[PDB]
């Protein structure tokens, strides 16, 4: 089968050079008509084509990024490269290489490599319990939450009761608040479960080597 | 650049239904060699795009007969005959007639189910956050259908737009519902100036919005 | 007639004047057209029969002869033997010129005054023949030493003024070549207006007129949606406006950097 695998540093600072490698098998760039393209996709956004190289070393670039891109290959090593100079936050994306022969452009894609460009420093999250407003629950169910605020970089892992509480859980995708990420998770249990039984969210941020356990406590008076 | 206008952006379907996706280009995709380099791709979560149709109507290797492409010049259509669970994902059109190569924004093919009102829950700032000098008010809008929903924040009955951060889950694989988190971030000084905090959800399941509120003075 | 004969066989033109050996007569050669203030004239008091020799290059349809016996108050006889001669009409057009007085004012200068029709033409940068714009325009009558008033909104280096007579092309003066020249790579758009809010946009291409938007691989059809936008955005130059038509010159330099991917 045709297989392509992208590699490169996961995090860079603005103005640095991004060096990407596409290592492939199942085809050769010595084959007449063969080509390889690089494409990127910012999270939840559309795809943006970057550059293309054919077996004869004819190269094509996205005109808007042209001066910052360099595509090249090593046929003997079954590799294609992309150099992006002077990176900035807009270069944060998943980068894909795709086999692109003359008749079928982008017919096989690699699984991609994630790249984050930011000036943010490693920051451990602040983990806050979200208990309902002070007052005894009258409903059959109760919703609790966990707010994971101001961390960099991604990811964080979040579990409830060390993974033993998995049903009725909604862990929301992280979003950027300036330079830092924020995510939240909700858990819904029966009112006969909480507060009579312990509910704790377990947050790990491997990048800062931080692990926080926040027990959700009923709120008291102000 | 050749703009690829894809419609609809969201396509709810039932399994076994037919789905139609349109792609319109800003200029003709007919190359000087006479070919039309319009492609269709499918991308699944955590996965890379897979080529479905190349040159308007040619099915790529292994692509089922249920996928068909048609059109010419600037107007193109992808038709999916008997939608299966494995077809759910984001469909995009692409052109490689012109440099730069461009793509549509994508059509999310999602599952249809009966309408479900959101379960709305509001949370005041934690004592720990307030000690830090910050004040986030969180609202969860959980397990609703359809995905279209509006959240309005009110402070002492007055609408607040600034400092609102929203996040949405993808459609649930088991109950086909959507969930949303809306966080209003204020300074603790701003929080300490007002009493009532309200999260209002506008959803097609109610003519009047679902309102969840709390008063900063508790128990 | 029995006194004048013509011989174009001596590689020159001969006027054989068949009169008696004793005949005294006045002979005058003229160009039958209003010339203005006193000019020197071609005149000869003779004693016939004579053979007046002319050059094939002097021949014009209004070249006429005036004869009269040298008697007091004798009547003058006029004959125009070149009225329908092919060579005369050939030379006539070689010597004719079209000029600009104002953008909306043109003047025809010719030795003789024949019926003629004029209309605007569109020259493409690729050497290919100058295509006239009939329709939406029409061949209007042009009279020698009389003003031709066309409602040309703007001059264009690609526009030439064409002149026909006996339904044949004789003149092609590209009036805006030295003033506004050289040829611009602008697409000409021809919207033909009619009944029921009708307006059909067409693009004058080397290979005929193509209606827009079109599915072709031809430059203007491919750019159809863009050209229709330039026009609506007012980036196109209006050359002519009418109750049932409009002409537009759309520059293509904005698409000069657009390239296709290789296949
Ligand atoms: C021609 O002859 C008449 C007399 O018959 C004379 O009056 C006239 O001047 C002559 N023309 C010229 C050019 O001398």
């Amino acid at each position: 089968q045709v297989t392509l695998k992208e590699s490169g540093p996961g995090i860079l600072q603005p103005s640095q050079t991004l060096s990407l490698t596409c290592s492939f098998s199942g085809f050769s760039l010595s084959t007449s008509g063969m080509g390889v393209s690089w494409i990127r996709q910012p999270s939840g956004k559309g795809l943006e084509w970057l550059a293309h190289i054919y077996w004869d070393n004819d190269r094509y670039y996205n005109p808007s990024l042209k001066s910052r891109l360099t595509i090249s290959k090593d046929t003997f090593s079954n590799q294609v490269f992309l150099k992006i100079t002077n990176v900035d936050t807009a270069d944060t994306a998943t980068y894909y290489c795709a086999r692109s022969p003359m008749n079928t452009w982008g017919d096989y894609w690699g699984q991609g490599t994630s790249v984050t460009v930011s000036s943010a420093k490693t920051t451990a999250p602040s983990v806050y319990p979200l208990a309902p407003v002070c007052g005894d629950t009258t409903g059959s169910s109760v919703t609790l939450g966990c707010l994971v605020k101001g961390y960099f970089p991604e990811p964080v892992t979040l579990t409830w009761n060390s993974g033993s509480l998995s049903s009725g859980v909604h862990t929301f995708p992280a979003v950027l608040q300036s330079d830092l990420y924020t995510l939240s998770s909700s858990v819904t249990v029966t009112s006969s479960t909480w507060p009579s039984q312990s509910i704790t969210c377990n947050v790990a941020h491997p990048a800062s080597s931080t692990k926080v356990d926040k027990k959700i406590e009923p709120r008291g008076p102000t | 650049d050749v703009v690829m206008t894809q419609t609809p952006l969201s396509l709810p379907v039932s399994l076994g239904d037919q789905a139609s996706i349109s792609c319109r280009s800003s200029q003709s995709l007919v190359h000087s060699n006479g070919n039309t380099y319009l492609h269709w791709y499918l991308q699944k979560p955590g996965q890379s795009p897979k080529l479905l149709i190349y040159k308007v109507s040619n099915r790529f290797s292994g692509v089922p007969d249920r996928f068909s492409g048609s059109g010419s010049g600037t107007d193109f259509t992808l038709k999916i005959s008997r939608v299966e669970a494995e077809d759910l994902g984001i469909y995009f059109c692409s052109q490689n007639t012109h440099v730069p190569l461009t793509f549509g924004a994508g059509t999310k093919l999602e599952l249809k189910r009966a309408d479900a009102a959101p379960t709305v829950s509001i949370f005041p700032p934690s004592s720990e956050q307030l000690t830090s000098g910050g004040a986030s008010v969180v609202c969860f809008l959980n397990n609703f259908y359809p995905k279209d929903i509006n959240v309005k924040w009110k402070i002492d009955g007055s609408e607040r737009q600034n400092g609102v951060l929203n996040s949405w889950t993808d459609q649930d694989s088991k109950d086909s519902t959507y969930s949303m988190s809306s966080t209003l971030t204020l300074t603790k000084d701003e929080y300490e100036r007002h009493n009532s905090y309200t999260c209002e959800a506008t959803h097609k399941t109610s003519t009047s919005p679902i309102v969840k509120s709390f008063n900063r003075n508790e128990c | 007639l029995p006194w004048l004969n013509v011989s174009a066989d001596g590689d020159n033109v001969h006027l054989v004047l068949n009169v008696s050996e004793e005949q005294h007569f006045g002979l005058s050669l003229y160009w039958n057209q209003v010339q203005g203030p006193p000019k020197p004239r071609w005149h000869k008091n003779l004693t016939g029969p004579q053979i007046i020799t002319l050059q094939h290059t002097d021949l014009v349809p209004c070249l006429c002869i005036q004869v009269w016996p040298l008697e007091p108050d004798s009547v003058r006889t006029n004959i125009c033997p070149f009225r329908e001669d092919p060579r005369a009409h050939q030379n006539l057009w070689q010597a004719a010129r079209l000029r600009l007085l104002t953008l909306q004012s043109w003047l025809l200068d010719a030795p003789c005054s024949l019926p003629a029709e004029a209309a605007l033409c569109w020259r493409a940068p690729g050497g290919d023949p100058c295509q006239p714009l009939v329709p939406p325009l029409s061949w209007e009558q042009v009279t020698v030493d009389k003003v031709l008033e066309f409602p040309l909104l703007k001059g264009h280096p690609n526009l030439c003024v064409q002149v026909q007579s006996s339904e044949k092309l004789q003149l092609q003066e590209c009036l805006w070549a030295d003033s506004l020249g050289p040829l611009k790579d602008d697409v000409l758009l021809l919207e033909t207006r009619g009944p029921q809010d009708q307006r059909s946009l067409c693009a004058l291409e080397p290979s005929g007129c193509t209606s827009l938007p079109s599915k072709a691989s031809t430059r203007a059809a491919r750019l159809g949606e863009y050209l229709l936008q330039d026009l609506q955005s007012g980036q196109c130059l209006q050359l002519w406006d009418d109750d049932l038509g409009a002409l537009w010159a759309c520059p293509m330099d904005k698409y000069i950097h657009k390239r296709e991917f290789r296949h």
